[PDB]
C-alpha cells in the first residue's frame, strides 16, 4: 500500500543512530518517486537531521518538497501546516523565513 | 606522452591565434578543395 | 633442427627500450627504412603520376 | 559540467576576430571561383 | 490482328522471352512448314506478335545473326 | 549578479530580429530575384499562336 | 586421435587422388579442336587487355582459344 | 577528479560533499553551537549554516534567465547575414536567367497553359474561369 | 597493468600498409589506363613487406615475448573467424551473379544455358581430380592437428607437408586447367562467373597454402606447444573455408 | 614523438581523435559539394556550364558525406573514444590493426579526389550503376579510382568491423554480461555486424564492374548474356544495410544524450532498445529491393518488399516511444545537446515517416528518382546522423579535450543549422510530388520558386557550420578546464577526468558476481 | 614420437605468470569476477588494487542492465550509492 | 505538367493516377496523425516541474507500443497492395508501341501494322516558339489514342534511361537488352509531359516525353502520315 | 485549516489524462487534413467527371492550335 511504503521509511528515517550517508541516500532516494513525501516522513527525516545536528540538510528537506510538488501550490503550505510543531519544538526556520527563496 | 587538457592533440593549442591560422588553414582547405576542382574542370 | 626458442625469448625480452618492430637489431632497423622509403617515395610518385594525368 | 574560469579569456574583440577570421577562410577561396566563373 | 494478346507464359513486366519466343517461333514454324509443304502463311501469327512487340534494333540485328550464322537461338 | 543575458539579451533580440528582416526584405524584393509565383490571379493569359 | 586421421589420410585420401591422378593422366592427350564461328556474345572485346598486343586473353592457347576473327 | 564532489541538483538535495571543505574560526565555533537547539541560533546563523552546506538554494539553482533573447537574437543576425552572402552571390556569381522568365513569355504561356487545360481538376486550369474569360 | 590484455608497441605497419593499398590500387590504375606496371609493383613489394614485418611482431609478442595469454587468444579466435564470415560474403556475390545469369540465360547466349558456343568443363575429369585433392588435404590437416595436440613434432610435420604439397598440386591443376580451358574469361558472362569465381578461390588457395608453409617453418623452429598454436588453427580454419568454398564451386559452377 | 603518437598510434583515444578530425575535414569538403549542387539549382538556367561536372559534384558530395564524414566519426571517432571507456576495457582487441583503419582512409580520399581530376571525373552517382559507369560511358580511368577508393574504405570498415565486435564480445569486464553493456556499445557492435556481412557484398559488385571495365568481363553488359540490374542488386544488397550503419550509432548516442539530459541513470526499456537494434539490424537485410521497384519487377516481389520494408517501423518506433518515455519525469536539462537531441527525435520521424511512403510500390512509381526520395533522406540521413554526431560531438567534447565549450554559442549554433536544414529540404517533398527529377542540373520553370527557398535554405546551413568552427576555436582559444561532471555512477567513460590519461584501466574495473 | 614443446616447458612473460597463478589458485590479472561477500559493514567486499583507488561497478540486484560506478578510495569502507553493499580496499 | 508553387501531384490524367493520388492523401493522413502525436507528446514530456527519475517498469507498454504501429501498418499496406495487384490485372491493351532510350533522346516506335518510328529530342531553349516550355518540349511528339487501354514497352540502346510521365503514373527503367512493360490509359486529350528518370549522363536533364492524347481517328490520320 | 491535497502519483495522473488529449488532438488533426485535403480531392474529380465531354474537350483543344496531329 501507500500505508506500508510510508512505514518503511518512516521507520528508516527514525533510525536512532543513522549516520549521515543513510541520512542523504535516504532523501536522495525519495525524491526519485513519483511523490510528495507524507509529513511524517518529512518529520522523521527532520529529526534525524536534528539526531545528526545537521540544520542546514532540515532546511533543504522543506525546499525539496516544495519542488515535488511542481505546479501544484497547495502542498507545501499544507505540509509546513502539518509540520509546525516539529519546526517549534526543533527550532527549523523555513526557507522562506530564511530568505532562500528569492 | 604529454597528458593532460591541450596535450592529447596533434595540434597545438598554446597560443590561440597560431590555432587560429591552423584551424583555419584545416578547415578552409577541405571547404576550399571542391571549388578548386571545379575550376580545375572547366579549365580543361 | 634444434629448439632455440629460449634464445629468441630472451633476446626479445631484453630490458632495452626497443619497440617490438625494431627489438631484433640491426637488420630489423634496415628492413625498416627499406619498407618506409619505398612507402614514401612510391607515394611521391603516385602524387607525380596524379599532378601528369590531371591534365 | 562545472568548469574552471578561463586560462586565457577570450574578450569580445578577441571573439569578433577569431569570427571574421574564421568566416572569411570559407568565404574569400569559393567566392574567388565563384565571381571567376565566366573566366573559366 | 490489332496489337499482340496478353500471354499467359509472359505475365509480367518483363516481357524480354515473350519477344525471343515469338521472333524463334516464326523461324520454327516457317521451317516445320515448309518442310513438309504445309500452308506457311499459318506462320504470320508469330510474325505479328514479334513485330508488335520486339525493339526494330533487336530484330535487326538478329535477322543480320541468322545471315551471318551466328544467331544463337535454335532453329 | 546580472549576466550577459541580463545586460545585453533585450538589444541582441530586438536588433538580430530586426537586422534579420529588413536583409531579407531587400534580398526578396530590391535584387532582381525572379521568384517565379503562380500565374493564378495575377497573370493575364496573351494570345500565343 | 592422431591415428585415426593418419588411416584416413593414408587410407582413403591419398590413395583416392592417386586414383584421380592416373585417370586424368591418362585420359589427357588432347581433343577436337572446337570449329569457331563469330559468335557476338564470345571473344567481347570492349576496351584492350592491359598486356600483350591487347587481343589475348591472359592464359591464351593458341590451340584452343580463337581471337574475335577466328584461330591464328 | 576521482573524489566526491558537490553538485546542485533538485532531485540530488543533499550532496556527497559540503559546499566548504576548510572553515575559518568563526565556522566551526557555529558548528559547534549547532549541536546545542537551533531555536537559540539567530536568523544568520541559519543562512551560513545553509550556506556552508549548499552553494545554491532551490529557487536559485532554478531560476530562470534571459538567455534565450541571446539566442533567438543571435541567430537572427547569423540568418540575417547569411541574406547578405546571397546578395553578393545574386550580385557577382549569378548571370541572367532564360527568357522564358520574361513577362511576356510567361502570359503567353500560361495562355497556352490553359489551352490544353493543364491540371483542370484542381491544381492550375481549375481555378480559371473559361465562360467570363477570367480567373474565379 | 592487471589486466590480462595487450598494450602494442607503436608500430609503423598500419601505416606502410596503408600505403602500400594506395600504391597497389594507383598502380593497378596505372596499368590499366596509362601502360606502367611500375607503381603497381612498388605497391606489391610493399604490401608483402608490411605483411612480413607486422606478423613476424604478432610472433615475437606471442612465442618470444609471452603477450598472448587466454584473453588474447580468445581474442584472436574471435577475430580469425569474423574474419572468414566477411570473406564467405564476398565469395556469395559471385556465387549470385552466377545464378543470376544461368538461371535466367538471356537471348544473347541463346535464351539457353551454357550459352550457345560454350563448351563447359566435364566435372568428372580434373575438377574431380581437384575435389580430390582439396578433401586429401583437409584430411591431412586434421591428422596434423592431433599430431601437435598429441605431441608428436615428426607426425605434424609430415601431415603438414602433405596438406602443402596437396594445396600446391591443386594450384598446378587449376593454372594447367585455365590453360587447357577452350573458352576464356571474355566469353561472355559464361567465361566471367567462371574465371573470376574460381580464379579468386584460387588465389585463397594461394593465401591459405602461403600461411600452411608459415606454420610448417614455425613448427620446425619449435614455436607451437601442443596446447598453443594458434597460428596453426587459424590456418587450419582459412584452409576448410577453403576446401568449403571449392565444395560449392564444384556443385554450382560446374 | 610526433610520429610515434599520431602516426604509428596504437591507442583508442588518439586514434578516436584522429577519425574525428579526418571526419570534420570531410564534412567540409562534403558541405562545398553541398552548396556547388544548390548553386547549380539557385536559380534556372546553367551556372557550371557542365552538366558532366555536376553530376561528378552530387556523386562526389554523396561518397564524402558517408564515407568520409559519418561512418569515420560515428564508428572510428564515438566508437573508438567511447566504446572501451564504457566497459572499462584497457584498449580495443587490435590496437594496432585498429590504426591501419584510420589510416586505410586518407588515401581512399585521395583516390575519390583523384578520380575528379583525371579525365572528366565520376558522373555517376553514388550508385555507379552501369553501363554509363562502364568503360564506353565513362570511359578512362575517373570510375576505376572511384571503385578503388571504395576498395579501401571497404577494407577500412570491415576491419574496424572485426575489432569492435571482438573487442564488444571479449573485453567486458568477466562479471558483465551483453545486456549490461551501455546502449552505444550495442549500437556500435550491431553496426559492425552489419558491415561485415554488407561491404563484402559491395565488394564483389564494384570488382565485377572493375573486370568488366577492365578484363572483358560481362557480368553487366547484354552483349555477354549480362544484366545491369545486377550490379543494382548487388550494390543495394550493400546499401540497405549501409543506411542502417549510417544511423545506428546515432541511435546509440542519442540514448545517452536523452537519458543524461533528462537526468535520469538509465535510459527507459533497455532491453526494447536493443531488441529495437537487433530487429532493425536484421530486417535491414531482406528490403534492398524497394531501390529498384521502377526496374520491371514480379508483382510478388514488389509486394513483398512493400511489406517488409514497413515493418522496420514497428522496432524502429519503439526507440521513438522509449526516448519519449526517458524524457519523462525528468529533470530537463536544456543543454546544447539536449537541443540535437530533440530536434533528431523530430526530424528522424519526419524522414522515416516518408520512408514509409516511399516503401509502396504503387506509389514509389511516381516518387522514384525525384525530389521526394532526396527529401526523404536528408531528413533521415543527412539532418539525422548529422543532428547526432552534432549532439554527440558537443556532449563529449569536455571529456575528449577536457574544455568546455560556450553553451550560449552552441545553441545560436543549433537553431541556425535548424532552420538552415528545414528551408533546404522541406519544399523538396513538392518539388518531388510535382516530378521534378533527381540527378538534375536544370529544372521546368515551374519550379523555380521551391529551388530558390532551398539554395538560400543551404547557406543558412553554410552560416552554421562557419560559427561551428568558430566556437570549437573559442573553447581551445579560452582554456576553461573541466571541473565537475554529474552522473558519473552509470556514464562510466567520464570517470577517469577530462580528458582522461593516455592509458586507461590499466587496473581493471573490480565487478562483483555475487 | 614427441618433440612438441609444452607450455610449462615454453610459455613466458604474462602468458606464463597467469598460467603459473592459476595453478596456485590465484587471479593477479583479473579474468576471474570477484565473488561477493554479504558486503555489509562488518563483511565488505574486499578490493585488490595496486594503488590507492579503483574503480568499483555494483550490479546492485541480479539482470539489473544499469552497473553503478565508482571510485573506491583507500581507507574507511564505501558504500555503493544506490544499494548500500560495502566495499573497502586492500592495497 | 507541373505549375509554378505547386505542392502535391499533378492532376491525374489515368485511373491509376487517381488511385495513387486518394491512396497518398490516405498514407499522409496517417503520416499526420503519427507526427503530430509525437509531437504533442514530446512537448508534454519537456513541459512539468514534476519529476519521476527511479526505474520505470517497461514492460506495462509492450503490447500497445508495438500492436498499434502493426494495426496502422495494416491500415497503409492494405489499399497499397490491393492496387499493386489491380495496376497488374489483366491488361488487354488495343495498342502496342515501343519507346526506346538513347543518350539523349527518345524514339519511338509503332508497329502493330507499319513500321513507324521516329525521335523525339527536346526543344532547345532557343529555338522554343512563344508560350513553349523550357526544356519540355519536343520536336515529335507521342501521339496516342485517348480512351484506350495502350501497352508501352521500355528499353535502351545505351545506358539505363526512366521513362516517366507523372499525370499519367508512368515510370518504367529503359535498359538495354530488357523489354519492360507498362500500361497507359488517358481520360482525356491533351498533352502530358514527363522527364528522363535515371542519370544517364551529361544531357539526363534534357531528355524529355511529350504524350499527345487525341481521338482514334486523329491517331491514326497521324500515324498514316509520319510513315 | 487547510484541506489535505493528492501528494502521490502527480506526474502519472497528468499523463494518464493528457495521453488521452494527444490522441484526441492528433486524430483530430488527421481528420481536419482527410476533410480539407481529401474529401476535396474525391469530391473534385467525381464534379469534373460527372458530366464530363472528352470529344467537347478536344475540340476546344484542337480549336486553340495546341496539337500536332490536328
Ligand atoms: C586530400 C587527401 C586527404 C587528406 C585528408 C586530410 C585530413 C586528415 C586529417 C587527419 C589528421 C591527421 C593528423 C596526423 C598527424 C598530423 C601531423 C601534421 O601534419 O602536423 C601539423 C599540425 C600541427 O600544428 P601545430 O599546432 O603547430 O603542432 C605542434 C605539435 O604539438 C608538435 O609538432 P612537432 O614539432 O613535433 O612536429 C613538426 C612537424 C614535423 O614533424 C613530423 O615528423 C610530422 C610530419 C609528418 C606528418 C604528416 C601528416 C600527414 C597526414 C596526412 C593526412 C591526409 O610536423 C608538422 O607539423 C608539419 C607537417 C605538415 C604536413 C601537412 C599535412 C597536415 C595534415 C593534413 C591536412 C589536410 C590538407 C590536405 C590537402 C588538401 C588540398 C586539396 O597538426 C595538424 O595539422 C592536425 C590538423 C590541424 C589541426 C586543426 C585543428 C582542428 C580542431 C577541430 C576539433 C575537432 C576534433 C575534436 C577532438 C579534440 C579533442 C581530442
Ligand atoms: C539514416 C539513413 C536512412 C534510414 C534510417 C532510412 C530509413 C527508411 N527508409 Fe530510406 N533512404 C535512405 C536513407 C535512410 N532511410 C537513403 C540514403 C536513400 C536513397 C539513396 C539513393 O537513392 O541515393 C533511401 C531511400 C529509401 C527508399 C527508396 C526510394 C526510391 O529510391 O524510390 C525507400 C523505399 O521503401 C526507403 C524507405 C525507408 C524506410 C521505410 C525507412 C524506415 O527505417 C523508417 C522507420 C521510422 C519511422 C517510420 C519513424 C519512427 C516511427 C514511429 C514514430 C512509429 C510509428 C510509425 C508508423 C506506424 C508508420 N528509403
Ligand atoms: C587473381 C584473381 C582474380 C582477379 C580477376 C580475374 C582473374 C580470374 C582468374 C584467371 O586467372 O582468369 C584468367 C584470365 O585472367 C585475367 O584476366 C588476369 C587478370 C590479371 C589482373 C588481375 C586483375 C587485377 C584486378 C584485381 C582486382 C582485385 C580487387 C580485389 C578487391 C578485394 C576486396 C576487398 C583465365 O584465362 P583466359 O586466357 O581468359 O581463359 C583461359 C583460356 N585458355
Ligand atoms: C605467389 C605469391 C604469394 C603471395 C600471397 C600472400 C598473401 C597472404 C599471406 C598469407 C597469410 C600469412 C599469415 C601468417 C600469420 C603469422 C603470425 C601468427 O600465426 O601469429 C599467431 C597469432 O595468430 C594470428 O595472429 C592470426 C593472424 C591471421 C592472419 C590471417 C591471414 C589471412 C589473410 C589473407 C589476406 C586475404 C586477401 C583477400 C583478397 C580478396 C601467434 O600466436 P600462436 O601461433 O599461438 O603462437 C604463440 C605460441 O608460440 C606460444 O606458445
Ligand atoms: C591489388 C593487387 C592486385 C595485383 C594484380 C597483379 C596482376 C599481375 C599482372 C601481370 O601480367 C603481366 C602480363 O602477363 C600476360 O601477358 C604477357 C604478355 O604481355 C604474357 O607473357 C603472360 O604470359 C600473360 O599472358
Ligand atoms: C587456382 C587458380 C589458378 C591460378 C594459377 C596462377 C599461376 C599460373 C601463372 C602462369 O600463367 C601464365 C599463362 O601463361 C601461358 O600462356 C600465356 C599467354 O598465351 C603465355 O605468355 C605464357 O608463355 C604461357 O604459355
Ligand atoms: Cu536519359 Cu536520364
Ligand atoms: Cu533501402
Ligand atoms: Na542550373
Ligand atoms: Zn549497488
Amino acid at each position: 500500500t501507500d500505508e506500508e511504503f510510508d512505514a518503511r521509511w518512516v521507520t528508516y528515517f527514525n533510525k536512532p543512530d543513522i549516520d549521515a550517508w543513510e541520512l542523504r541516500k535516504g532523501m536522495n532516494t525519495l525524491v526519485g518517486y513519483d511523490l510528495v513525501p507524507e509529513p511524517k516522513i518529512i518529520d522523521a527525516a527532520l529529526r534525524a537531521c536534528r539526531r545528526l545536528n545537521d540544520f542546514a540538510s532540515a532546511v533543504r528537506i522543506l525546499e525539496v518538497v516544495k519542488d515535488k510538488a511542481g505546479p501544484h501550490k497547495e502542498i507545501y503550505p499544507y505540509v509546513i501546516q502539518e509540520l509546525r510543531p516539529t519546526l517549534n519544538e526543533l527550532g527549523i526556520s523555513t526557507p522562506e523565513e530564511l530568505g532562500l527563496d528569492k | 606522452y604529454e597528458e593532460g587538457p591541450g596535450k592529447n592533440i596533434p595540434f597545438s593549442v598554446e597560443n590561440k591565434w597560431r590555432l587560429l591560422a591552423m584551424m583555419t588553414l584545416f578547415f578552409g582547405s577541405g571547404f576550399a578543395a571542391p571549388f578548386f576542382i571545379v575550376r580545375h574542370q572547366l579549365l580543361k | 633442427f634444434e629448439n632455440r626458442v629460449a634464445e629468441k625469448q630472451k633476446l626479445f625480452q631484453e630490458d632495452n627500450g626497443l619497440p617490438v618492430h625494431l627489438k631484433g637489431g640491426a637488420t630489423d632497423n634496415i628492413l625498416y627504412r627499406v619498407t618506409m622509403t619505398l612507402c614514401l617515395g612510391g607515394t611521391l610518385y603516385s602524387l607525380y603520376c596524379l599532378g601528369w594525368a590531371s591534365f | 559540467i562545472t568548469a574552471k574560469p578561463a586560462k586565457t579569456p577570450t574578450s569580445p574583440k578577441e571573439q569578433a576576430i577569431g569570427l571574421s577570421v574564421t568566416f572569411l577562410s570559407f568565404l574569400l577561396p569559393a567566392g574567388w571561383v565563384l565571381y571567376h566563373l565566366d573566366n573559366y | 490482328y490489332q496489337t499482340a494478346p496478353f500471354d499467359s507464359r509472359f505475365p509480367n513486366q518483363n516481357q524480354t522471352r515473350n519477344c525471343w519466343q515469338n521472333y524463334l517461333d516464326f523461324h520454327r514454324c516457317e521451317k516445320a512448314m515448309t518442310a513438309k509443304g504445309g500452308d506457311v502463311s499459318v506462320c504470320e501469327w508469330y510474325r505479328r506478335v514479334y513485330k508488335s512487340l520486339c525493339p526494330i534494333s533487336w530484330v535487326s540485328t538478329w535477322d543480320d545473326r541468322r545471315a551471318e550464322g551466328t544467331f544463337p537461338g535454335k532453329i | 549578479a546580472p549576466d550577459f543575458h541580463d545586460k545585453y539579451g533585450n538589444a541582441v533580440l530586438a536588433s538580430g530580429a530586426t537586422f534579420c528582416v529588413a536583409v531579407w526584405v531587400y534580398m526578396a524584393t530590391q535584387i532582381g530575384i525572379e521568384w517565379n509565383p503562380s500565374p493564378v490571379g495575377r497573370v493575364t493569359p496573351k494570345e500565343w499562336r | 586421435g592422431a591415428r585415426t586421421w593418419r588411416f584416413l589420410t593414408f587410407g582413403l585420401a591419398l590413395p583416392s587422388v592417386a586414383l584421380c591422378t592416373l585417370n586424368s593422366w591418362l585420359h589427357s592427350g588432347h581433343r577436337e579442336r572446337p570449329a569457331f564461328i563469330p559468335y557476338h556474345h564470345l571473344r567481347i572485346r570492349t576496351k584492350p587487355f592491359s598486356w600483350g598486343d591487347g587481343n589475348h586473353t591472359f592464359f591464351h592457347n593458341p590451340r584452343v582459344n580463337p581471337l574475335p576473327t577466328g584461330y591464328e | 577528479y576521482a573524489l566526491p564532489s558537490y553538485v546542485d541538483r533538485r532531485d540530488y538535495p543533499l550532496p556527497d560533499v559540503a559546499h566548504v571543505k576548510n572553515l575559518s574560526a568563526s565556522q566551526k565555533a557555529l558548528k559547534e553551537k549547532e549541536k546545542a537547539s537551533w531555536s537559540s541560533l539567530s536568523i544568520d546563523e541559519k543562512v551560513e549554516l545553509y550556506r556552508l552546506k549548499f552553494k545554491e538554494s532551490f529557487a536559485e539553482m532554478n531560476r530562470s534567465t534571459n538567455e534565450w533573447k541571446t539566442v533567438v537574437g543571435a541567430a537572427m543576425f547569423f540568418i540575417g547575414f547569411t541574406a547578405l552572402l546571397l546578395i553578393w552571390e545574386k550580385h557577382y556569381v549569378y548571370g541572367p536567367i532564360p527568357h522564358t522568365f520574361e513577362e511576356e513569355w510567361v502570359a503567353k504561356q500560361t495562355k497556352r497553359m490553359l489551352d490544353m487545360k493543364v491540371a483542370p481538376i484542381q491544381g492550375f486550369s481549375a481555378k480559371w474561369d473559361y465562360d467570363k474569360n477570367e480567373w474565379k | 597493468q592487471t589486466h590480462a590484455y595487450h598494450m602494442v608497441n607503436p608500430s609503423p605497419w598500419p601505416l606502410t600498409g596503408a600505403l602500400s593499398a594506395l600504391l597497389m590500387t594507383s598502380g593497378l590504375t596505372m596499368w590499366f589506363h596509362f601502360n606502367s606496371m611500375t607503381l603497381l609493383m612498388i605497391g606489391l613489394t610493399t604490401n608483402m613487406l608490411t605483411m612480413y614485418q607486422w606478423w613476424r611482431d604478432v610472433i615475437r609478442e606471442s612465442t618470444f615475448q609471452g603477450h598472448h595469454t587466454p584473453a588474447v587468444q580468445k581474442g584472436l579466435r574471435y577475430g580469425m573467424i569474423l574474419f572468414i564470415i566477411s570473406e564467405v560474403l564476398f565469395f556469395t556475390g559471385f556465387f549470385w551473379a552466377f545464378y543470376h545469369s544461368s538461371l535466367a540465360p538471356t537471348p544473347e547466349l541463346g535464351g539457353c544455358w551454357p550459352p550457345t558456343g560454350i563448351h563447359p568443363l566435364n566435372p568428372l575429369e580434373v575438377p574431380l581430380l581437384n575435389t580430390s585433392v582439396l578433401l586429401a588435404s583437409g584430411v591431412s590437416i586434421t591428422w596434423a592437428h592431433h599430431s601437435l595436440m598429441e605431441g608428436d613434432r615428426k607426425h605434424m610435420l609430415q601431415a603438414l607437408f602433405i596438406t602443402i604439397t596437396l594445396g600446391v598440386y591443386f594450384t598446378l591443376l587449376q593454372a594447367s586447367e585455365y590453360y587447357e580451358a577452350p573458352f576464356t574469361i571474355s566469353d561472355g558472362v559464361y567465361g566471367s562467373t567462371f574465371f573470376v569465381a574460381t580464379g579468386f578461390h584460387g588465389l585463397h588457395v594461394i593465401i591459405g597454402s602461403t600461411f600452411l608453409i608459415v606454420c610448417f617453418f614455425r613448427q620446425l623452429k619449435f614455436h607451437f606447444t601442443s596446447n598453443h598454436h594458434f597460428g596453426f588453427e587459424a590456418a587450419a580454419w582459412y584452409w576448410h573455408f577453403v576446401d568449403v568454398v571449392w565444395l560449392f564451386l564444384y556443385v554450382s559452377i560446374y | 614523438m610526433f610520429i610515434n603518437r599520431w602516426l604509428f598510434s596504437t591507442n583508442h583515444k588518439d586514434i578516436g581523435t584522429l577519425y574525428l578530425l579526418f571526419g570534420a575535414w570531410a564534412g567540409m569538403v562534403g558541405t562545398a559539394l553541398s552548396l556547388l549542387i544548390r548553386a547549380e539549382l539557385g536559380q534556372p538556367g546553367t551556372l557550371l556550364g557542365d552538366d558532366q561536372i555536376y553530376n561528378v559534384v552530387v556523386t562526389a558530395h554523396a561518397f564524402v558525406m558517408i564515407f568520409f564524414m559519418v561512418m569515420p566519426i560515428m564508428i572510428g571517432g564515438f566508437g573508438n573514444w567511447l566504446v572501451p571507456l564504457m566497459i572499462g576495457a584497457p584498449d580495443m582487441a587490435f590496437p594496432r590493426m585498429n590504426n591501419m583503419s584510420f589510416w586505410l582512409l586518407p588515401p581512399s580520399f585521395l583516390l575519390l579526389l583523384a578520380s575528379s581530376m583525371v579525365e572528366a571525373g565520376a558522373g555517376t552517382g553514388w550508385t555507379v550503376y552501369p553501363p554509363l559507369a562502364g568503360n564506353l560511358a565513362h570511359a578512362g580511368a575517373s570510375v576505376d579510382l572511384t571503385i578503388f577508393s571504395l576498395h579501401l574504405a571497404g577494407v577500412s570498415s570491415i576491419l574496424g568491423a572485426i575489432n569492435f565486435i571482438t573487442t564488444i564480445i571479449n573485453m567486458k569486464p568477466p562479471a558483465m554480461s551483453q545486456y549490461q553493456t551501455p546502449l552505444f556499445v550495442w549500437s556500435v557492435m550491431i553496426t559492425a555486424v552489419l558491415l561485415l556481412l554488407s561491404l563484402p557484398v559491395l565488394a564483389a559488385g564494384i570488382t565485377m564492374l572493375l573486370t568488366d571495365r577492365n578484363l572483358n568481363t560481362t557480368f553487366f553488359d547484354p552483349a555477354g548474356g549480362g544484366d545491369p540490374i545486377l550490379y543494382q542488386h548487388l550494390f543495394w544488397f550493400f546499401g540497405h544495410p549501409e543506411v542502417y550503419i549510417l544511423i545506428l550509432p546515432g541511435f546509440g548516442m542519442i540514448s545517452h544524450i536523452v537519458t543524461y539530459y533528462s537526468g535520469k541513470k538509465e535510459p527507459f526499456g533497455y532491453m526494447g532498445m536493443v531488441w529495437a537494434m537487433m530487429s532493425i539490424g536484421f530486417l535491414g537485410f531482406i528490403v534492398w529491393a524497394h531501390h529498384m521497384f521502377t526496374v520491371g519487377m514480379d508483382v510478388d516481389t514488389r509486394a513483398y518488399f512493400t511489406s517488409a520494408t514497413m515493418i522496420i517501423a514497428i522496432p524502429t518506433g519503439v526507440k521513438v516511444f522509449s526516448w519519449l518515455a526517458t524524457l519523462h519525469g525528468g529533470n530537463i536539462k536544456w543543454s546544447p545537446a539536449m537541443m540535437w537531441a530533440l530536434g533528431f527525435i523530430f526530424l528522424f520521424t519526419v524522414g522515416g515517416l516518408t520512408g514509409i511512403v516511399l516503401a509502396n510500390s504503387s506509389l514509389d512509381i511516381v516518387l522514384h528518382d525525384t525530389y521526394y526520395v532526396v527529401a526523404h533522406f536528408h531528413y533521415v540521413l543527412s539532418m539525422g546522423a548529422v543532428f547526432a554526431i552534432m549532439g554527440g560531438f558537443v556532449h563529449w567534447f569536455p571529456l575528449f579535450s577536457g574544455y568546455t565549450l560556450n553553451d550560449t554559442w552552441a545553441k545560436i549554433h543549433f537553431a541556425i543549422m535548424f532552420v538552415g536544414v528545414n528551408m533546404t529540404f522541406f519544399p523538396q517533398h513538392f518539388l518531388g510530388l510535382s516530378g521534378m527529377p533527381r540527378r538534375y542540373s536544370d529544372y521546368p520553370d515551374a519550379y523555380t520558386m521551391w529551388n530558390t527557398i532551398s539554395s538560400m535554405g543551404s547557406f543558412i546551413s553554410l552560416t552554421a557550420v562557419m560559427l561551428m568552427v568558430f566556437i570549437i576555436w573559442e573553447a581551445f582559444a579560452s582554456k576553461r578546464e573541466v571541473l565537475t561532471v554529474d552522473l558519473t555512477t552509470t556514464n562510466l567513460e567520464w570517470l577517469n577526468g577530462c580528458p582522461p590519461p593516455y592509458h586507461t584501466f590499466e587496473e581493471p574495473t573490480y565487478v562483483n558476481l555475487k | 614420437g614427441g618433440g612438441v614443446p609444452t607450455d610449462e616447458e615454453q610459455a613466458t612473460g604474462l602468458e606464463r605468470e597467469v598460467m603459473l597463478a592459476a595453478r596456485k589458485g590465484q587471479d593477479p590479472y583479473n579474468i576471474l569476477a570477484p565473488k561477493a561477500t554479504s558486503g555489509t559493514k562488518e563483511d565488505p567486499n574486499l578490493v585488490p588494487s595496486i594503488t590507492n583507488k579503483r574503480i568499483v561497478g555494483c550490479i546492485c540486484e541480479e539482470d539489473n542492465s544499469t552497473v553503478i560506478w565508482f571510485w573506491l578510495h583507500k581507507g574507511e569502507a564505501q558504500r555503493c550509492p544506490s544499494c548500500g553493499t560495502h566495499y573497502k580496499l586492500v592495497p | 505538367m507541373a505549375y509554378p508553387m505547386q505542392l502535391g501531384f499533378q492532376d491525374a490524367t489515368s485511373p491509376i493516377m487517381e488511385e495513387l493520388l486518394h491512396f497518398h492523401d490516405h498514407t499522409l493522413m496517417i503520416v499526420f496523425l503519427i507526427s503530430s502525436l509525437v509531437l504533442y507528446i514530446i512537448s508534454l514530456m519537456l513541459t512539468t516541474k514534476l519529476t519521476h527519475t527511479s526505474t520505470m517498469d517497461a514492460q506495462e507498454v509492450e503490447t500497445i507500443w508495438t500492436i498499434l504501429p502493426a494495426i496502422i501498418l495494416i491500415l497503409i499496406a492494405l489499399p497499397s497492395l490491393r492496387i499493386l495487384y489491380m495496376m497488374d490485372e489483366i491488361n488487354n491493351p488495343s495498342l502496342t508501341v515501343k519507346t526506346m532510350g538513347h543518350q539523349w533522346y527518345w524514339s519511338y516506335e509503332y508497329t502493330d501494322y507499319e513500321d513507324l518510328s521516329f525521335d523525339s529530342y527536346m526543344i532547345p531553349t532557343s529555338e522554343l516558339k512563344p508560350g513553349e516550355l523550357r526544356l519540355l518540349e519536343v520536336d515529335n511528339r507521342v501521339v496516342l489514342p485517348m480512351e484506350m487501354t495502350i501497352r508501352m514497352l521500355v528499353s535502351s540502346e545505351d545506358v539505363l534511361h526512366s521513362w516517366a510521365v507523372p499525370s499519367l503514373g508512368l515510370k518504367t527503367d529503359a535498359i538495354p537488352g530488357r523489354l519492360n512493360q507498362t500500361t497507359l490509359m488517358s481520360s482525356r486529350p491533351g498533352l502530358y509531359y514527363g522527364q528522363c528518370s535515371e542519370i544517364c549522363g551529361s544531357n539526363h536533364s534534357f531528355m524529355p516525353i511529350v504524350l499527345e492524347l487525341v481521338p482514334l481517328k486523329y491517331f491514326e490520320k497521324w500515324s498514316a502520315s509520319m510513315l | 485549516a487547510l484541506a489535505k491535497p493528492q501528494m502521490r502519483g502527480l506526474l502519472a495522473r497528468r499523463l494518464r489524462f493528457h495521453i488521452v488529449g494527444a490522441f484526441m488532438v492528433s486524430l483530430g488533426f488527421a481528420t481536419f487534413y482527410k476533410f480539407a485535403v481529401a474529401e476535396k480531392r474525391k469530391k473534385a474529380y467525381a464534379d469534373f467527371y460527372r458530366n464530363y465531354d472528352s470529344m467537347k474537350d478536344f475540340e476546344e483543344m484542337r480549336k486553340a492550335g495546341i496539337f500536332q496531329s490536328a
